[PDB]
């Protein structure tokens, strides 16, 4: 388990692994369906289908287990060896292998130099080859072999000499008989006609003979090895005319034959020999073939196996042939395919026990080599075996492979035990670690514990009545399981589980119904909503796992998300109504008993009560001793005489009753809110509140919040008539202003004296103004008492563009394909649409429905994509020795006389940690080593700083992944990142949470195609997966001239780089948009034509830290357009995991193949053992490489197995013989060993535990 | 060389000599001369050398002839396998099974009747093809007897359902053949071809058929630990009841080992009477069935 290897499977290996001859096709008997002997599913050589018995049906009997039955053989053991035992067939001639020939051409190799095509037509028994030539042997007697070749022409030209001295005699005699007999006038013409068309015919034939002789002649005369003959006959003459000189065969067996003689390390000798000096693709054919060569030869692996004798069988029940209900049976398709090989391999064998023609002999050879082809990949080549004339029946391969391999459906994600699924429902009674599990489902997930604790409470006598009265159901059962279920938290979990607090774990609560109830305040953090949501329930089973649902899982300490460390577990859609509604101030509603003192907030309560104070009105509240005021109200305190403190003494507040109800919600410690709450607000506080408290207290502070929230929301005055939703009274006069101008367009159309797009182009134009100018009518239109501004203004739940197209128009909608209507829809919802502007309308919403769909599709896409290249880093270590850091700017775009922060310094500076102490006036401001938040931000910016040092991931080098510190505090927790936690899939899930959330397409194009760049999802996709954007930037390599040259076929640009540079010129398309200056000063920062420009060049010409700050603000700014906020760490970690892979040239000295994917720690260590061995080092240049090349090229191939590409690799490293090491998740998770992150660590699982001295002494 | 071996066959067969009357038997009588020379070859006598040699000439002749018959007749085997396709047996594989159905048709024919290959060759090209479809078409083997009665009953049905438009019942098909009805329920239930187990379901892909089935071969967890609570529970009882009644009900049952004891084979070992061993035996396990040492065992089955 330290080390999982592979190779090629010599047929010594398969013989060692078999235990028999698969020698007969048939299967089970069709009447007493009893395994067969010696066929297939043989109980003889796989295993006793039932247990401890044997075929023949004596040895019954347990007792004499581990041994052999004399009548059958069968060894007398369990049923369950079937599934790990298996046999082989023998072939009669042998075939080759599907995986290795007819692939991509770097598996393939051209280990032998011969074309695709050539291979198939010697393999597929179509076309002769030579396997061996003595040729030393051919050149020995040359002379000899020359005299005969010449007596041979010599005897041909005597014998056409003879020919047509006897020819011409026969002619003379009958011209001259045919005119001496006169029998006709010209009958000597006609027999004259006729012997010289017999002359052309014969001299034609003397020709032919010469011309076969020449042309086998010259064919020897050129034959070498890895020869081919097409043609059948040729083969057939040489082999006729020509003995025992050179050696050739038919078929697989050439390969074989070639294989077995083939001399390798010369061949790789030479090789590179031809790889020092050439040019053109030479270089390339030589350098695949070299890296493909070079396998053999450094490892131990013959090359044998590519060409096989053997066919090793799967084992019967992982092919089964499982008896159903009436009689019918299920085979799998190996069944049927081994039957195939089988039966053809029978009939070769048949074939070549007598003498048979050497045509049925080949054709039997190639339809034994198809189906084991079709064995090994069943629609590899050609169509595919389909049997039932439906479907193609599924290989080896096609079970390892996709969605429906066991790679990805049977061995990341599997089926469990121990597990429940219902809807859920919303319970405010719930605290925040628990939720209300049914009954059944109770019994059911606890089903053994509840027969453990029946067994120990003695209500039952022995297992199996317990057992007995929990499938009857007693109510003793129910109280015993509610005694059970405390203190054993389970794990809920919603199907999408987009990022990681899709699943919490709860604290289980025996409710009635047949649905789970769960807290409203973490549905938000499901994505979960009431409407058929369905939420399965696991449950930890060991002390183990429920220990880490305990401490690491529990609802109450994922307050925080790590995608931006912003509060996730205050949700907004109900209760930040109520706290709004509980502490705005009094506009637009009477504040009855306006500005009267109070002495206590009883006594304001009472008076609330009684009717006579509205619940918002500005009064002055006296508040007890210990309340902390304000944090404006401490310098302005109550004047005093004396010297006093306001810090701990009562005060008087100019606040209403609803504001001191909220801080009577607030802890006692936290200072006196005194504003309008909302939504945003509500955030800040939950946020100071998780950062300044812990964490049973915010559980607390929430749960209060959503109590309070509730019940103030249910008296709030929110609800819905069609009264509360108000059209603007404007709208009408704006519409009819606007539909007579249009109307006056109409008519000035008429005329023709405008075009139909321009018309439609200004129509647009002035619709839009139209919509947004009665937007802000409607702004101006509603007051503050209705409820719908109530809950979009409060941040509850909406935004103004819904209220804009329910209440104002509906504004400009699109067409199919991407345009615009000139008519927009001017009726709002409330109003009503007509019949063709509701027409319109569902142009657009099945557009964005179809959209959504595939926009979610290729978000789990991505996120799968990015999980797997950016698994396998977790912070191992405490702290690097290391100083360096990221110029991250602070203060940006200062005014004049002022300094202004960045405005996105919440997700880029903040959560970090400082390389070095910063220093303005000698004295160190911020110490190094420190989280960044508000007041240190703050202060660093109200000093003066302009940037600041950050440490970041990418500056950070370790012995291995990175450190704690120099990737910051965690975004989750709040705090310093812990030793082991499993940073890259949190980074992963953080870029991919929000990829659904993008809702972004091109809105319209211009009616030009190629001038916008990609926008939204693929926009992301195609930066991580380091590919030329459509729109393409070039950027220019150095300083100097720039001037155009506008060639009428296609544009030009030249730019000219002094300092005696090298001229470079960029080709630029005939398109609108070129910003350059001709003759202008250029130089590296800017873009020739603006658009994205292509970061491969960016990084070639520019830097690591300009490419990995273009890639990240490229991705931020995709992102940031949108609203969600992700921090640059996450993107950051991607993008080290991006840049590893360097590419090397000049590679003469170093040993190693030059212009390839090369590590930078492995090439770093090749170059310190060179320098080491005195060898000048070898030249490289970092490769910006995309998600999935970076994810295929690991050195785990059981983690590139897992993915896309699974045949490629399994091929690949079969050749190069490597075995991967088990550092990783994905090969952890497929063997079913403890990942290496978090509690799997080796410093964590080496604790030994044991009481203190004391401790066993009190007891 | 391409995909479609089948076009690739055809075209290996090539542009043959189809052979006329006059051809095919001195074909047929050069196939004589070799394998009668090769014949005489066999034989240990000793002769000259230059009649060896000639004799293998004559063998070598036979042998192209041979060849040259099948190639001749590769034309007319794959007319024939095709009517036999498209039944489970893939095309190319008929094709070489009636290919092996000639070659021993020609070996067994002689010129005394003066008739056309076709004519006989046909015979066993019908009896391979259909003996190769009887044993290796289907995943399990049926007999080739089987084969023909089923397949003659499956042709009689359809003949009875084209003759009276209706669905016979199994008595009137069973005593219009002679067979018991029975038998023929087993024929045509032995009759059937097997479902692969990857068939889709329907929409979605990854629910496959073969994720359905579970297995009766499956250890069930409650059973296994309800056997080990059954063993110390009967452990348990067993020490609760006397020590010799313990010892002798441990060997009459054989419960210490895996092999049960006669009365007279623990007469030895201990020295009691058949009477008396058999008397306490029936004492312990009247005192085993009073119901007070039952619900113990009761609910255990
Ligand atoms: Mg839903
Ligand atoms: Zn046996
Ligand atoms: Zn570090």
């Amino acid at each position: 388990f330290d080390e999982l290897r592979i190779g090629l499977a010599t047929a010594d290996d398969i013989r060692q692994w078999s235990h028999g001859e698969v020698k007969k096709p048939e299967t089970i008997n069709y009447r007493t369906l009893k395994p067969e002997k010696d066929g297939l599913f043989c109980e003889k050589i796989f295993g006793p289908t039932r247990d401890w018995e044997c075929y023949c049906g004596k040895y019954k009997r347990v007792r004499f287990k581990g041994i052999i039955c004399e009548r059958c053989g069968v060894e007398v053991t369990r049923a369950k060896v079937r599934r790990e035992r298996m046999g082989h067939i023998e072939l009669a001639a042998p075939v080759t292998h599907i995986w290795y020939f007819k692939g991509v051409p770097s598996r393939l190799g051209y280990l032998l130099d011969l074309a695709p095509k050539d291979l198939e037509k010697v393999i597929y028994f179509a076309a002769y080859m030579i396997t061996f030539v003595d040729e030393e042997r051919r050149t020995r007697d040359l002379p000899s072999l020359e005299a005969h070749v010449s007596v041979e022409r010599q005897q041909i030209e005597q014998r056409r000499d003879s020919d047509l001295e006897a020819r011409a005699k026969k002619l003379e005699t009958d011209l001259a008989e045919l005119e001496a007999e006169g029998a006709k006038a010209d009958v000597r013409r006609k027999v004259r006609e006729g012997a010289e068309r017999e002359m052309k015919q014969l001299r034609d034939r003397a020709q032919r003979e010469i011309d076969r002789l020449d042309e086998v002649w010259n064919r020897f005369k050129n034959l070498k090895v890895q020869d081919l003959e097409g043609d059948e006959l040729l083969y057939r003459e040489l082999r006729d005319r020509f003995g025992t000189y050179f050696d050739g065969s038919m078929g697989a067996a050439a390969l074989q034959k070639r294989l077995e003689s083939f001399d390798l390390d010369e061949e790789a000798e030479r090789l590179r020999e031809i790889i020092r000096t050439g040019k053109g693709q030479k270089k390339t054919r030589a350098l695949k073939r070299l890296k493909v060569v070079s396998a053999f030869l450094q490892t131990s692996n013959s090359p044998k196996g590519m060409v096989l004798d053997c066919v090793p069988v799967i084992p019967p029940d992982l092919r089964p042939m499982v008896q159903l209900d009436g009689g019918r049976f299920a085979t799998s398709d190996l069944n049927d395919l081994y039957r195939r090989v089988i039966n053809r391999n029978n009939r070769l064998k048949r074939l070549l026990d007598l003498g048979a023609p050497e045509i049925i002999v080949n054709n039997e050879k190639r339809m034994l080599q198809e189906a084991v082809d079709a064995l090994f990949d069943n629609g590899r080549r050609g169509r595919p075996v389909t049997g039932p004339g439906n479907r193609p029946l599924k290989s080896l391969s096609d079970m390892l492979k996709g969605k429906q391999g066991r790679f990805r459906q049977n061995l990341l994600g599997k089926r469990v035990d121990y597990s429940a699924r219902s809807v859920i429902v919303v319970g405010p009674q719930l605290k925040l670690h628990q939720c209300g599990l049914p009954k059944a489902m109770a019994l059911e997930l606890f089903k053994p514990f509840v027969m453990k604790r029946l067994v120990d409470l003695n209500h039952a006598q022995n297992i199996k009545s317990a057992k007995r009265m929990v499938e009857r159901g007693r109510t003793v059962v129910y109280d015993v399981l509610e005694e059970v279920i405390a203190e054993h938290p389970v794990l809920l979990n919603r199907a999408p589980t987009l990022h990681r607090l899709g699943i919490q774990a709860f604290e289980p609560q025996l409710v009635e119904g047949k649905a789970i109830q769960i807290h409203p305040l973490v549905c938000t953090a499901f994505n979960a909503d009431f409407d058929g949501d369905q939420m399965a329930v696991h449950l930890p089973l060991s002390a183990e796992a429920q220990a880490e649902a305990r401490i690491l899982m529990l609802s109450s300490n994922n307050i925080l998300k790590p995608a931006d460390g912003r509060p996730v577990t205050m949700p907004t859609q109900d209760m930040v109504l109520g706290l709004f509604f509980l502490t705005t101030d009094s506009e637009g509603r009477s504040p009855k008993g306006e500005g009267r003192a109070f002495g206590s907030s009883a006594e304001a309560i009472m008076a609330f009560d009684a009717g006579d104070l509205t619940l918002q009105a500005k009064i002055d509240i006296r508040f007890p001793v210990g309340t902390i005021p304000p944090r404006g109200f401490e310098p302005p305190a109550r004047e005093e005489g004396e010297p006093e403190w306001q810090q701990g003494d009562t005060f008087t507040l100019k606040t209403t009753l609803g504001r001191a109800l909220f801080n009577e919600l607030l802890p006692e410690d936290y200072p006196f809110v005194d504003y309008e709450v909302g939504k945003k607000q509500l955030s800040e506080i939950v946020n100071d509140l998780a950062e300044r408290y812990p964490k049973v207290i915010v559980a607390a502070t929430l749960d209060n919040l959503k109590a309070a929230g509730f019940f103030w929301a249910t008296r709030s005055g929110v609800t819905v008539a069609i009264s509360d939703i108000v059209v603007p009274d404007a709208k009408k006069e704006i519409v009819k202003g606007y539909e007579g101008q249009d109307e006056k367009v109409q008519k000035q159309y008429e005329r023709g004296l405008i075009t139909k797009e321009e018309r439609t182009q200004e129509l647009i134009a002035i619709w839009t103004k139209a919509t947004n100018e009665v937007a802000e009518a409607m702004n101006d239109n509603f007051p503050k008492t209705n409820p719908v501004s109530m809950m979009v203004n409060s941040g509850a739940r909406g935004n103004m563009m819904q209220m804009r197209q329910i209440a104002g128009m509906r504004g400009l909608v699109s067409n199919a394909k991407n345009e615009t209507i000139p008519r927009p829809i001017k009726a709002s919802f409330r109003e009503g649409l007509s019949v063709l502007e509701y027409f319109i309308s569902t142009h657009g919403a099945r557009k964005g429905l179809a959209d959504t769909a595939l926009r979610t599709a290729d978000s789990g896409y991505l996120t799968r994509r990015l999980v797997d290249v950016s698994q396998d880093v977790i912070i191992r270590e405490e702290d690097c020795g290391t100083e360096r850091g990221l110029k991250l700017p602070i203060a940006t775009r200062d005014a004049d006389g002022t300094l202004r922060k960045a405005e996105d310094v919440e997700t880029s500076v903040y959560a970090r940690m400082l390389a070095e102490d910063v220093v303005i006036d000698g004295k160190v401001i911020a110490p190094a080593n420190v989280d960044l938040g508000d007041v240190l931000i703050d202060a660093l910016v109200a000093h003066g700083v302009e940037e600041v040092k950050t440490r970041s991931i990418l500056t950070c080098e370790s012995q291995v992944g990175t450190c704690a510190m120099c990737y910051g505090r965690s975004l989750a927790t709040g705090k310093l990142v812990d030793i082991g936690e499993a940073v890259g899939i949190i980074a992963a899930q953080s870029i991919g949470e929000p990829g659904t959330q993008l809702t972004m397409r091109t809105f319209h194009t211009g009616g030009v195609a190629g001038d916008d760049i990609t926008q939204g999802l693929p926009r992301v996709v195609e930066l991580f997966e380091a590919r030329t954007p459509k729109g393409v930037a070039p950027i220019s390599e150095a300083s100097g001239r720039v001037r155009i040259e506008e060639t009428e076929k296609t544009k030009k640009i030249v730019v000219t780089p002094d300092d005696g540079s090298d001229e470079t010129a960029f080709p630029i398309s005939k398109r609108a948009r070129l910003l350059v200056g001709e003759g202008d000063h250029v130089e590296v920062g800017q873009k020739l034509t603006v658009g994205a420009t292509n970061p491969h060049d960016v990084l070639r010409i520019l830097g690591q830290r300009a490419v990995q700050v273009h890639l990240v603000g490229e991705v931020q700014k995709v992102y940031n357009s949108q609203g969600v906020s992700i921090h640059d760490k996450h993107i950051e970690i991607i993008i080290r995991q991006m840049l590893r892979r360097v590419t090397i040239i000049e590679s003469g000295d170093a040993e190693l193949l030059p212009g390839e994917l090369v590590e930078r720690t492995k090439f770093e260590t090749e170059n310190r053992r060179v320098v080491q061995e005195g060898g000048h080092p070898a030249s490289g240049r970092p490769q910006l490489m995309g998600i999935t090349k970076a994810s295929l090229a690991t050195e785990s191939w059981l983690s590139a197995a897992s993915f896309q590409e699974t045949t490629r690799v399994l091929t690949d490293a079969a050749i190069n013989a490597k075995s991967d090491s088990l550092i990783g998740l994905k090969e952890n998770v497929i063997i079913g060993k403890l990942i290496p992150a978090g509690t799997g660590l080796s410093r964590y699982r080496n604790i030994r535990v044991e009481p203190t001295e004391e401790a066993k002494a009190a007891m | 060389a391409t995909a479609d071996p089948v076009k690739d066959y055809l075209k290996q067969i090539g542009k043959v000599p189809l052979l006329n009357a006059e051809q095919e038997v001195e074909l047929a009588k050069r196939i004589e001369a070799g394998l009668f020379a090769e014949d005489k070859l066999a034989n240990s006598d000793k002769l000259a050398p230059k009649l060896k040699r000639e004799l293998e000439i004559i063998a070598e002749d036979g042998r192209r002839a041979k060849n040259h018959l099948l190639e001749a007749n590769l034309r007319l085997v794959v007319s024939l396998a095709k009517r036999y396709t498209g039944r489970g047996m893939l095309f190319l594989d008929l094709i070489q099974e009636g290919n092996l159905g000639l070659i021993r048709a020609v070996e067994k024919f002689d010129y005394t009747k003066g008739y056309k290959f076709s004519t006989y060759a046909t015979w066993w090209i019908r009896q391979a093809i259909t003996r190769a479809m009887a044993d290796q078409a289907r995943t399990i083997r049926i007999p080739v007897h089987m084969v023909e009665v089923i397949n003659k009953l499956a042709r009689v049905q359809r003949q009875m359902l084209q003759d009276l438009g209706r669905e016979p019942t199994p008595e009137e098909l069973a005593k219009e053949l002679d067979m018991t009805p029975e038998k023929v329920i087993e024929v045509q239930k032995y009759g059937r071809e097997p479902i692969s187990l990857h068939t889709p379901l329907g929409e979605d892909g990854d629910s496959e058929f073969g994720d359905l089935i579970e297995d009766s071969e499956a250890v069930v967890p409650a059973d296994a630990v309800s056997f080990t609570l059954l063993q110390e529970q009967l452990h348990s009882v067993l020490d609760t009841l006397s020590e010799r009644e313990a010892g002798v009900v441990s060997m009459r049952f054989g419960l210490t080992d895996g092999q049960p004891k006669t009365l007279d084979e623990i007469g030895k070992v201990y020295g009691v009477t058949r009477e008396r061993i058999r008397q306490i035996e029936s004492k312990t396990m009247s005192k085993l069935r009073h119901p007070s040492r039952s619900q113990v065992l009761r609910d255990y089955l």
